[PDB]
């Protein structure tokens, strides 16, 4: 299983069954013919199977990187340390690819349990997803096939001369 | 291999690598200097050894 905090899913709410007519839908009796037949020995296959994966009990990890020093403090033209702060940003750039594919597969996850109803009740997931797509372009966007930290950093002041000017002549 | 092999390794290359592009520099750098400069131990075209000269009286006075 996963954290539902990350992969946000609201509360089903089904109705009851409230049958009309006296003709009987075959799907319940599919439905049984479905659990006896097929969903009971899929579960105790499962059984088997994790009884015999509780017999032998061991652990993968999730790779821990502490920060490095960033590209901004270090020294121009000292490889040891802008090789360090080029394995971060990368490792950021894959991590934040990441979470734009999470929040993409928050907002298809929207508009498919909504129904029709779609462009009314998915407002903070395209709010999200709009706010993540803006700092993804305002980021990564438009540094070339030969991307790296010196591409980010000189695309992030360009940026912020353009702001800086943009602040000073609106004042 | 790991990782930190991979990451340490790679580190080690890149040190001797930029070691040796600096020195390159340098090697370029000191060449032309000595070529210019002409002061160095390098490009000292030989001229004429002062140990071949006679310092011995001679027959006329004035030299």
């Amino acid at each position: 299983s996963w954290d539902k905090d990350v992969y946000p899913e609201p509360p089903r709410r089904t109705p009851a069954p409230s049958p009309q007519t006296s003709l009987p839908n075959p799907i319940t009796y599919l439905t049984k013919a479905f659990d006896l037949l097929v969903d009971r020995p899929v579960t105790l296959v499962r059984e088997f199977i994790e009884r015999q994966h509780a017999k032998n009990k061991y652990y993968y990890y999730h790779r821990e990187f502490r920060r490095v020093p960033d590209i901004t403090e270090c020294h121009e033209k000292d490889v040891l340390c802008m090789f360090e702060a080029e394995m971060q940003w990368k490792r950021d750039y894959k991590v934040d690819q990441e979470i734009v594919n999470i929040i993409q597969e928050r907002l298809k996850a929207c508009q498919q349990r909504e129904g029709e109803s779609h462009r009314q009740n998915c407002a903070k997931e395209l709010q999200q997803f709009t706010q993540v797509v803006k700092a993804y372009q305002d980021r990564y966007h438009d540094l070339g096939a030969h991307y790296s930290a010196r591409k980010c950093l000189a695309k992030q002041k360009q940026r912020m001369l353009a702001e800086r000017k943009a602040t000073k002549e609106a004042a | 291999d790991a990782p930190e092999k991979n990451y340490e390794r790679t580190m080690a290359i890149l040190q001797i690598e930029s070691e040796k592009a600096e020195l390159r520099l340098k090697e370029l750098e000191v060449r032309r200097l000595m070529r210019a400069k002409g002061d160095g131990p390098w490009f000292q075209y030989p001229t004429i050894d002062k140990a071949l000269i006679d310092h011995s009286p001679k027959a006329t006075p004035d030299n």
